[PDB]
């Protein structure tokens, strides 16, 4: 019944999900426009911990002697102190990071940080280190401008939807929302320079891979999506080995949309 | 008409193989024709997937008296790969 | 593999609809005057008078000989002999239909030159009669408004008897003296 | 051996459109019928040798098409007609989408 | 069939059933691609199915030699059935029973069937007695012979062929036999090829 | 009459032909199939115009066999006769039943009945002809006919004509 | 909010067995069940009573009855559904069949 | 209607080749090569029509265009030469 | 093969469903169908000009199929017709016929409700024809009068006269396969005759029936009542002439002989002195046999039974279930170029590989096309013959003429030509489709690399057991051999085992290290586990990828 129901549902050339009638089921596949085989559980960070710890990890105050990036971190570090023009780039950087923090706490109310997303940023950074032989004792060639704007630019290039119209562009922006939260959290100025210790050559490569991998992750028009969803729910229901009605006999109730249901309850908070 | 691609040679004039002859797939065990006119071939071949030696052959008649023949084919099955225990 | 047209039609399952072809200018569903270009634009029906048809086929076949010699890189009685040469170079040789068509046009054309053919095309186009009528007017040689209106019933009140008489006087003068 | 409904589901779920077609036609059924283009029936009297067609009833000897469909489909269609249902097949569209 | 490629008088052609082809043994050319299992095809007409569950069992066998061309279907009580309609429809079939003098002479078969079961005779004997009778009953050679003794004579004609031994005195007692009459009727039929 | 018609034919090419001389083979195949044909729908497809500007288009590759199908759009000169059309032509045959008139690619049969009163079949003539006091119609003469009716036979179009009415016949 | 409750409920059946199915699959099912405006059942009188192809609907549960009504309703199957092209023994518009392949003369002549 | 043909500039699909396109392309070309079609690459002693098609694909010497049909009936034609192979 | 046709090859784009016009049923027909006798032109061996082939379809390895000739493997079958003595309701539409009668005025033919009624004007507005008919019905099933005088859409002070006839409407009810009315001290109750219903239906306006969901061209209400019966050609209802005293006829052939017998009887009854009640009796019997042939499993009605007690396999019955023409013959089907045997695990095989017993490989085939690449190798296979493993079974010429390599005397000699196909044995590295049933998810069917091996089992790597749900406790699996260069790409490109490692089902790998390997991998890894040189060298060399560096 699941197969025969979701039979005709497929991804179309406009990243949409329709049936044999052209009726829109989903506007962008799986809300995000991604192929599930290219997804991985990844830590969101920004979401958790004390406000105090977050300010430590992300805040960069080139105008404050103790909260500036120590010149052990970058060549630029000595001449970076009290740079008014640059601090505006960082103030904007951190602003966006706190905006992301309040937001994610609104999306995942309980505060769960481990969500499946495409592109394993952790492993990309691991590989950049393993490859370029990153010296964890020498100051990076990266500029605040090199980092700040590079991450800004990479965001623009992570397209799921191409389309000159506003509706499509908004649709595009909305689908990348969550992933960009991950990207921003991971590629923060302090984090890149302090935690990762990346070079300009290393960082540029890190961005380059993020782009190609992201694009590679996006769904393919033609994906039989519906039959997939049906088989993906169907198969594990077979694996189900049997005071609320649960498992196979309850799945039955749901699919039939049975009005006279076995264990009716209401959780009063 | 419509003869089997198999070998009729193992049959003696009685349309039967003598017990003792070693058989093989598609080989004819019972030679039979349903005359309609000259005649069709309603012969009985050994199951293709099989082989062996003819064990016993019995000729008889039933309650009403129809000539019928029964053929026993003996094989020795030796344990092999896909075999279940 | 049956050769298709430039227009769409609703398969109402009821084949039964097809009406006859006449001198009520009730030509086929194909041959109706408001027709469509391969470029999709609505253009008017192209019916040719012989002479016009003869120059068309002739020109067409000459362009073809060129094309064939290009790919090879890597008096009236005299015309009858000449066309038979061109056909044995440009056509399948099996084109008995076209070989007769050409013998016919070479023998039945009133206007030889392209200049003359245009002068007919000009003089006849003020009339604004169906493209079928102008072709018949260029092919059938008439001396009276009646001859014309009889052989071409389609006309009848489309043109004046006297106005049509002027057209005929001009076409007889334009007629080539072979 | 049965290439059934569920096996079909998997070939679709993969995206192998041609392997499905192969298994359903070439590797099994695979039949050729001539259909009239006026009514969508397989009532053409195709005389292949003489290159003569004709669906009388539409009195059509011109508007004929040859289709490659499974024999069991030809059966279903003939069974639908036996029961007064007309499963008219067309080689042209008339709807958009 | 015969091979176009070669053509030697006796056409040595093989049926490669498992590979599903009719092939010319001499040249190798396959003459036919479509081949049917006859035995399995016959099993859609005659089968284990009495229940009517089998999607394979789609037909029914008949005996042209005896039944002729009479294809008929019982109107009977099914799972859901109001007995009213079964009666109505069968009542209707009764009025439509206006069968010929010979379409009513199939009741002479019903006699032989009742006479064989009483004589403890096999199915094959009936199908032979019903055969010989169906061929001689209309005969001029037989004419006005004792109709009761003509069908009893066909029972011995059936028993002689099916090798089922029965004495004239046995069949004589089974129905009623005027010895000279049922000996004369058994000879005109025996003469009828 | 004698029209120029915008027509399109579907030609199916085998992959061994997917070489540089592709277009050449297709424009050739169009001329093989189309040129010199006869359909009731269009009449005599006589001459394919603009051999250089013949449009091959793209070829949809079929999914079972590797072959590709193209809808070749071309312009041609067609000949379709109509009931009521007055036509000039030549006598090509002459029996006791009437005569045939060749008009371009097609013949028109004038039955001995749609003929003037006194013009009658004379067999003593050489070749036999139709002999009036003021007309002789035989095996080589020019005639003006009126198409009375057409008979569509998908390979050829036959017609029946008249010379009875005014302004028709000998020319 | 119904769609949300329905996702939650299905998700919870999968999570009771300690299994996990990626969000999107259960989303798609739930999205289907609701896009109608109400809760459409994955049953013969639910999903199968939509206005899809007749040959599509007949392949599941109501076969003949769907086909009689399709006949009397003078229904038209545009053959977009996978089911229809399978019955017809044609290349389905799915995956490899979701597009069309053509040859270009221009580029052929360019390459060789 | 053939108005449904979306112009070159104004195309909106992925500039990348779908797993399905590439699979059909390789399958199509490999079929054509086995059908005895001319090959558009120097086969460096190659024999397998798939391995051959993959060489054609990798050298971007395949004269085939993918007509991507859109849910409304519209379509976008993309040459294998232009499409990006990243899979 | 199957002979060439000049007709243009096209693909079915649309399926126009509909009902048969009795005029169309007659128009198609190639034969009259006058006799309830099959063949036997009385004790003969041929088809009578009355039931199967009275000008009909072809069977019996004989061309004779009316000019068409063709015979069995080319002829689709041609439809005949049976002309019914009186009209009968089509079983399927008795329901709708009742619902149409309840909508329309009996004897008048007009729709009971108008554009004048407020709630009807709403119903008539419905876009879905199916949803529209439901709405129209609910409102006018309660309308028990064909109105003539109706109040205007201005004020009810002046009544605008609509369509005529001011008759009472019957309270229509189903009683068997008959429709019974009741017109309102005690009502008038009688049976509505198929004849009336039909004439009343013909009288329904185009606009009226069009609102009821019907269509002026393909499906009119009048066509819901049968008059002319399409007689299916034998390929639909097969016959088998066994041994001259044994003949097998299809249930449908029996049922048609009943329709005809019934029809012939009623014809005689109507022709002769019509005794009314004797005719309506004969009618309901014809109504049954006709009904019962399309659907035998009718509620309330008795069943058509074949002597054996077996109920007749109706047309409905055949299409019906899972095993029915749709589910069992179209959505699914057994196929050629398929194999099944027991499965066993091989720790020595590769993940993507499948072990194939030589016997299977020697039976299963690939039709490789002759090109100047494979030309020499294919000749060698043809030369090797079908008996030896690396070889070929059949050679297919340009013509379509196929040659059985086990019968050609000049086997090795065959001068092969480009374009000729050589059906060769399945070889090592050929891509095959592997499948364990129940095929529950896309990973239950994956493409594998052949490894022709000894012994009667399909050998597979264990890490592949997980998605197939296989155990070597006597389980069997299926193989499917692609026959095209295109289909093998679909296999190698989208279905191949390596492409299935990380699954979209739960964004994680669907295959891992299992059983022995899993058990031993822990044991090998403990801090106590120490290997000495002798065994280190052997282990290192066991890794096929090893860099040769100790
Ligand atoms: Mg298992
Ligand atoms: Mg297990
Ligand atoms: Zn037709
Ligand atoms: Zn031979
Ligand atoms: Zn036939
Ligand atoms: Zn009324």
């Amino acid at each position: 019944r699941l197969v025969k129901a979701l039979e005709d549902i497929m991804v179309h050339y406009d990243n949409t999900t329709r049936n044999s009638l052209g009726n829109v089921i989903q506007f962008i596949y799986g809300e995000d426009g991604m192929d599930a085989a290219h997804i991985e559980k990844q830590s969101l960070d920004t979401i958790g911990g004390s406000d105090a710890a977050f300010e430590k990890r992300y805040r960069v105050d080139l105008l404050n002697t103790d909260h500036t990036l120590d010149p052990s971190l970058l060549e630029s570090g000595s001449e970076i102190l009290g740079d008014l023009k640059l601090q505006v780039l960082l103030d904007e950087e951190y602003k966006q990071l706190v905006k992301d923090r309040k937001f994610l706490r609104e999306v995942f109310v309980d505060g769960e940080a481990n969500w499946p997303l495409p592109v394993n940023i952790r492993r990309i950074i691991q590989n950049a280190q393993q490859t370029f032989h990153i010296d964890h004792t020498k100051p990076s060639d990266l500029t605040i401008k090199d980092i700040v704007l590079g991450v800004k630019d990479l965001q623009e290039n992570l397209l799921v939807l191409r389309g000159k119209n506003e509706i499509i562009q908004n649709a595009q922006r909305d689908a990348v929302t969550l992933f960009c939260c991950l990207l921003r959290s991971r590629l923060a100025t302090r984090r890149v320079l302090q935690e990762y210790r990346l070079t300009k050559q290393a960082f540029d490569w890190v961005l380059s891979n993020i782009e190609a991998q992201f694009l590679r992750s996006v769904v393919h028009p033609g994906e039989m999506v519906g039959v997939l969803a049906a088989q993906s729910i169907g198969e594990p229901a077979t694996q189900m080995t049997l005071k609320v009605t649960s498992g196979v006999p309850r799945l039955k109730e749901i699919l039939n949309v049975a009005k006279n249901m076995k264990t009716p309850s209401l959780t009063v908070y | 008409l419509r003869m089997k691609h198999g070998t009729y040679d193992k049959l003696d004039d009685d349309g039967l193989i003598a017990p003792g002859v070693r058989v093989s797939g598609e080989d004819v065990i019972i030679g039979k024709t349903t005359p309609i006119s000259s005649k069709r071939d309603a012969s009985t071949p050994l199951r293709s997937t099989e082989n062996g030696i003819v064990d016993q052959v019995l000729v008889t008649t039933n309650q009403d008296g129809l000539k019928f023949v029964k053929v026993r084919v003996r094989t020795t099955k030796i344990p092999q790969i896909g075999d279940k225990f | 593999v049956s050769t298709s047209t430039f227009q769409t039609r609703r398969r109402r399952l009821k084949k039964v609809e097809e009406e006859e072809n006449a001198a009520t200018l009730q030509l086929g569903q194909e041959f109706q005057l408001k027709q469509i270009n391969h470029q999709g634009e609505e253009e008017e029906l192209i019916a040719l008078n012989l002479s016009e048809a003869r120059l068309v086929i002739k020109e067409a076949l000459v362009e073809r000989r060129r094309a064939f010699k290009r790919s090879q890189k890597k008096t009236r009685e005299k015309e009858l002999e000449s066309i038979d040469v061109l056909l044995e170079q440009t056509t399948g040789g099996n084109n008995k239909d076209l070989k007769n068509t050409m013998q016919y046009l070479t023998n039945f054309s009133r206007f030889r030159d392209q200049e003359t053919v245009g002068a007919v095309i000009q003089l006849l186009k003020s009339t604004g009669l169906h493209p079928f009528e102008v072709a018949q007017l260029g092919s059938l040689a008439c001396d009276t408004a009646d001859e014309a209106k009889t052989l071409i019933p389609s006309l009848n009140n489309k043109i004046s008897d006297d106005e049509l008489e002027r057209i005929l006087k001009e076409l007889s003068n334009l007629e080539t003296l072979y | 051996l049965r290439f059934g409904e569920m096996e079909r589901d998997c070939m679709i779920a993969h995206g192998a459109a041609s392997f499905l077609k192969e298994r359903l036609m070439e590797a099994s059924d695979a039949f050729r019928v001539h259909i009239c283009g006026i009514c969508g029936l397989m009532t053409v009297i195709a005389k292949l040798n003489h290159n003569q067609f004709e669906c009388k009833g539409c009195d059509n000897k011109i508007d004929i098409y040859q289709i490659h469909i499974p024999y069991a489909a030809k059966l279903l269609f003939q069974e639908l007609m036996a029961m007064n249902i007309t499963p008219r097949l067309y080689t042209d569209r008339s709807r958009d989408f | 069939l015969t091979c176009p490629e070669c053509k030697v008088y006796p056409p040595k052609i093989v049926e490669r059933f498992s590979e599903g082809d009719v092939v010319c043994a001499l040249c190798g050319l396959v003459l036919s691609d479509k081949l049917v299992d006859t035995r399995s095809e016959w099993r859609t007409f005659s089968n284990d199915d009495h229940n009517g569950d089998d999607p394979s069992r789609v037909g029914e066998a008949s005996n042209p030699l005896l039944d002729g061309n009479n294809l008929s279907t019982r109107i009977g009580k099914g799972e859901t059935t109001d007995m009213r309609f079964t009666k109505e429809l069968n009542k209707a079939q009764g009025k439509n029973v206006m069968d010929k003098k010979d379409n009513e002479v199939q009741a002479a078969f019903a006699k032989i069937t009742m006479l064989c079961d009483a004589a403890e005779l096999p199915k094959i004997v009936k199908d032979c007695a019903k055969e010989a009778y169906k061929l001689c009953h209309d005969e001029k050679t037989l004419k006005g012979k004792s109709m009761e003794s003509i069908m009893a004579a066909s029972i011995l004609i059936g028993c002689r062929r099916a090798e089922v031994a029965r004495t004239f005195k046995e069949i004589q007692s089974l129905i009623h036999v005027k010895t000279k009459e049922f000996g004369k009727t058994l000879n005109i039929m025996k003469n009828i090829l | 009459m004698f029209f120029i018609k915008d027509l399109s034919l579907n030609i199916t090419l085998h992959p061994s032909f997917f070489g540089p001389r592709m277009k050449q083979y297709l424009k050739t195949k169009l001329l093989e199939e189309v040129e010199g044909s006869c359909t009731g729908k269009f009449g005599y497809i006589l001459c394919v115009l603009d051999y250089d500007n013949i449009d091959i288009q793209r070829g949809r590759i079929l999914p079972t066999d590797g072959s590709a199908e193209f809808n070749v759009k071309y312009r041609a000169v067609v000949f379709k006769p109509f009931k009521g059309e007055v036509v000039d032509g030549t006598v090509v045959s002459c029996s006791q039943h009437g005569f045939e008139v060749q008009v371009g690619p097609m013949k028109v049969f004038v039955t001995k009945h749609l003929m003037p009163q006194d013009l009658t079949f004379n067999a003593g003539s050489n070749p036999p002809s139709y002999q009036s006091s003021e007309d002789v119609i035989t095996i080589k003469s020019r005639i003006r006919v009126k198409i009375e009716g057409c008979i569509s036979q998908v390979s050829s179009i036959h017609a029946i004509g008249s010379i009875k009415e005014d302004y028709l016949g000998a020319i | 909010a119904g769609r949300a409750a329905l996702y939650k409920e299905v998700y919870n059946v999968i999570a009771s067995d300690g299994s996990y199915v990626n969000y999107r699959h259960m989303a798609l099912l739930v999205d289907v069940m609701t896009t109608q405006g109400g809760l459409t059942s994955v049953t013969r009188h639910g999903f199968n009573r939509s206005n899809t192809g007749a040959l599509m609907r007949c392949s599941f549960e109501e076969t003949v009855e769907i086909l009689f009504e399709a006949g009397a309703s003078a229904e038209l199957d545009d053959c977009r559904g996978v089911s229809e092209n399978v019955i017809l023994g044609q290349m389905a518009p799915i995956g490899t069949g979701a597009f069309d392949v053509m040859i270009d003369e221009e580029s052929l002549v360019k390459y060789m | 209607l053939k108005e449904k043909a979306i112009p070159k500039d104004q195309r909106a699909t992925t500039p990348y080749m779908t797993k399905y396109e590439r699979a059909r392309i390789l399958g199509t070309r490999a079929l054509q090569i086995s059908m005895n079609a001319p090959v558009f690459v120097d086969l460096e002693g190659e024999t397998d029509p798939l391995r051959i098609a993959m060489k054609e694909l990798a050298e971007k010497k395949i004269p085939l265009v993918i007509r991507r049909y859109l849910p409304d009936g519209s379509f976008e034609d993309w040459s294998v030469e232009e499409l990006i192979v990243d899979l | 093969g199957q002979q060439y046709s000049s007709a243009p090859l096209r693909t079915v784009k649309e399926v126009q469903f509909g009902l048969f016009s009795p005029e169309e049923v007659r128009a198609i027909s190639v034969a009259k169908i006058r006799f309830p006798e099959t063949m036997d032109e009385t004790q003969t061996r041929a088809k009578i000009g009355g039931l199967n082939d009275p000008r009909l379809g072809s069977i019996d390895r004989n061309l004779k199929c009316q000019t068409c000739q063709e015979g069995m493997n080319e002829c689709p079958g041609h439809f005949g017709h049976i002309d019914l003595a009186k009209p009968v309701f089509h079983v399927g539409f008795i329901a709708k016929i009742k619902k149409v009668c309840e909508c329309v005025c009996m004897h008048c033919g007009k729709l009971l409700l108008d554009e004048h009624n407020e709630l009807m004007r709403q119903a008539l507005a419905i876009k879905d024809s199916k949803k529209r008919f439901a709405a129209i019905w609910t409102l006018c099933k309660t309308k028990m009068v064909c109105e003539t005088d109706v109040p205007s859409e201005d004020d009810p002070t002046q009544l605008v006269s609509r369509g005529g006839c001011g008759n009472t409407q019957p309270t229509i009810r189903k009683d068997g396969l008959k429709l019974v009315g009741s017109w309102k001290d005690e009502p008038e109750l009688r049976v509505l005759s198929t004849e009336e219903i039909l004439n009343i239906f013909k009288h329904i306006s185009v606009k009226d029936f069009t609102s009821l969901g019907f269509n002026e061209v393909f499906s009119r209400p009048e066509w819901m009542i049968l008059t002319c019966l399409p007689v299916p050609p034998p390929p639909v209802r097969p016959s088998i002439s066994f041994n001259e005293s044994q003949r097998g006829e299809d249930d449908l052939t029996f049922k048609l002989a009943d329709i005809l017998k019934a029809n012939i009887s009623l014809e005689t009854l109507e022709h002769n002195g019509a005794p009314h009640h004797a005719i309506e009796e004969a009618e309901s019997l014809l109504q049954f046999h006709v009904a019962t042939y399309m659907d035998n499993d009718i509620a309330g009605q008795p069943q058509a039974l074949q002597k054996s007690g077996r109920p007749v396999k109706s047309i409905r019955a055949r299409l019906k279930g899972k095993e029915g023409r749709i589910r069992g013959n179209l959505m699914g089907k057994r196929v050629d170029f398929s194999a099944r045997t027991v499965i066993s695990g091989d720790p020595n095989l590769e993940l993507d590989q499948v072990g194939v017993p030589k016997s299977i490989a020697k039976t299963l085939t690939y039709p490789e096309v002759v090109t100047p690449y494979n030309i020499d190798r294919l000749t060698q296979l043809v030369r090797n013959g079908p008996n030896e493993h690396p070889g070929a079974k059949y050679v297919i010429r340009d013509s379509g003429d196929r040659i059985d390599l086990r019968y050609s005397k000049r086997a090795g000699d065959i001068q092969l030509q480009y374009g000729w196909k050589v059906e060769r044995h399945i070889m090592d590295n050929d891509p095959v489709l592997f499948n364990r049933q129940p095929s529950l998810h896309k990973m239950s069917m994956m493409a594998h690399r052949v490894k022709v091996i000894p012994y009667s089992t399909f050998r597979l790597n264990l890490s592949v057991t997980s998605p197939y749900n296989a155990d070597f406790d006597g389980d069997e699996m299926n193989l499917h051999v692609p026959q095209s260069e295109e289909t093998r790409a679909e296999l190698s490109q989208l279905c191949a085992v390596p492409l299935q490692i990380v699954s979209p089902q739960s964004n994680k790998p669907c295959m891992g290290i299992v059983q022995d390997t899993l058990c031993g991998i822990r044991k090998l890894t403990l801090r106590d586990t120490f290997i000495e040189l002798d065994q280190v060298l052997n282990m290192l060399y066991w890794v096929p990828d090893w860099d040769g560096v100790i």
